């Protein structure tokens, strides 16, 4: 009872005969409908590789004391904001990750070019040893 | 009999161009960007003012179409048994648990790091600038958003020119319709 | 709510997203990133719109 | 009941329908409009009775 | 709108009670005279069975266009799965990225470690050279 | 049967109270009932005129 997706409960979990994963139906079918593939095996995927299951059902919170509900609108405000957020998490991760993997490639270079630093300077001392 | 090797021999030559392989635009996302120069001299405190060289390396390719400052261009180049054997070297020494512990650091220490402010200041936690961070980022998202918001202006024009072709027509039909119709009906 | 729109009284929420504050405090960036992602949505769903075009609309007038 | 399938009625968007206040004026609007409905026809009621 | 009989669109429709089709009064009573039967999933149907339509009713209709409030709900749930739906992605693209931060920081520690080692090594062999 | 349960990259959110889903539902429902009590009473209103 932890999707894999968000985290939240999943109202209706399912389960696959090749690899079972916590998902719900709906979004499933939404995916295959957009792209008729198994995202995990890349493989071929259909409607009928999952059997209905049956689930319980959930609680809800229910808002009372009703004064002219204007909360929608900074609720939204405030979705909207989160996924904001994210998407400049997301960019600062892309900037970070390139300007590491520019970092590791010249550090390797450097520790080549070191190497032959290295080598060279051991060459000449053990020559000068052997003179 | 020529061009059967002739060809090969040209495909010799695509096959001998992978001689030469980098990377960052091996797979070509995002990139150091533009603004160079400025940031070697803002450099602080071995290996910082070292990736200065290949982010000047980075202009040799096409992304300098994007913008060009300072140049100063200092490829080194490489070679490929100078690439494959300092991958041994480096993986050689670099045993699964410590991956796991390195996944916990890290995604914690990113939300510890990554918190609900819209600009980021983790690096401005050492700073002393809150306010100005605000003034030319979010006024050059602005900026941004109102292009946005002309080029589909630009896209409403069609956009009303078509539903003064249709609504009206529609909302027209439907009121006339529906509205004496049915009261119509009602009295018969 | 009828008991006060007995007299009109048309209920009031916030339509202050046009405004477009100037440089300031944290109400200037949450507002600028609410109407960028609205005017990303929004040309999001005209692409839509015209992807299919009024065929739905022919079908409604049918 | 029994579940029949039919094309389903198409809604076409009005030219501004894009969420934002594109769809809560609106929803204002038509919220207003239909309590306009219901004591239209409360008030109706009573007047016939 | 179309009739699997014929092909043809039921100029006056009816709905089959023992199975949801639509069909035109004069086929959909041939069937029905010629056999007690569904000519669609061949089950036992009568002329009861047919429905004719009562479309007219009595209360106001309304406009499946802009003004209705469950299409209004509709197209917040559909913005709601929308952004739901993007969340869901570049949440995954974030954990991918995330992988891939923490495998390249490994690395580059071990890098850091060796370079110092290797440094050490250069200055041994400076040493080297500068005794004799 | 169904394999080993897999938490793993969710970062999990508590299912707290205050949430969207509730006022969705909840403005939905109001209109079902509201749209039975025009039904109700546009069948009183055709019966007394």
């Amino acid at each position: 009872m932890f999707c894999s997706i968000s985290g939240e409960t999943p109202k209706e979990p399912v389960i696959s005969r090749v690899s079972g994963n916590v998902y719900e139906k709906r979004l499933i079918e939404q995916v295959i409908r957009e792209t008729s593939k198994d995202p995990v095996t890349q493989q071929e995927c259909t409607l009928e590789d999952l059997v209905p299951v049956k689930v319980p059902d959930f609680v809800r919170p229910r808002p009372p004391s009703a004064t002219s509900l204007p909360a929608l609108l900074s609720l939204f405000q405030e979705e909207w904001d989160s996924v904001a957020l994210e998407q400049f998490e997301l960019r600062r991760n892309l900037t970070e990750t390139k300007q590491e993997l520019s970092t590791a490639l010249y550090s390797l270079d450097a520790a080549l070019r070191v190497i032959s630093r290295l080598t060279k300077e051991r060459d000449e001392a053990r020559e000068a040893l052997a003179k | 009999d020529r061009e059967r090797r002739i060809q090969e021999r040209i495909a010799e030559k695509e096959r001998l161009a992978k001689a030469r392989r980098s990377q960052v635009i091996q797979r070509d996302l995002i990139r150091p960007s533009v603004t160079q120069p400025e940031k070697w001299k803002r450099s602080l405190e071995l290996l910082k003012e070292m990736i200065a060289l290949i982010s000047s390396d980075a202009i040799n390719y096409p992304f300098g179409n994007s913008k060009v400052k300072g140049t100063a261009n200092k490829v080194p180049d490489l070679s490929n048994e100078e690439i494959e054997r300092c991958r041994l070297l480096l993986k050689k020494e670099i045993d699964d648990y410590i991956q796991f512990e390195k996944e916990f650091l890290e995604t914690y220490s990113a939300l510890h790091n990554t918190s609900s402010l819209l600009p980021g200041l983790v690096i401005y936690e050492e700073d002393d600038e809150d306010v100005e961070a605000a003034e030319k980022f979010y006024t050059n998202d602005i900026q941004r958003d109102l292009a946005k918001k002309a080029l589909e202006c630009n896209k409403l024009e069609n956009r009303v020119y078509d539903l003064v072709r249709s609504s009206y027509e529609q909302r027209n039909f439907l009121i006339k319709k529906i509205s004496h119709a049915w009261k119509a009906l009602q009295t018969e | 709510v009828a008991a006060g729109k007995g007299e009109k009284l048309a209920a009031i929420d916030v339509q202050r997203y046009i405004q477009l504050k100037p440089p300031g405090t944290r109400e200037s960036l949450l507002q600028s990133a609410v109407v960028w992602e609205y005017q990303k949505s929004r040309n999001d769903n005209l692409y839509l719109l015209e992807k299919h075009g009024e065929k739905a609309f022919d079908s409604s007038l049918e």
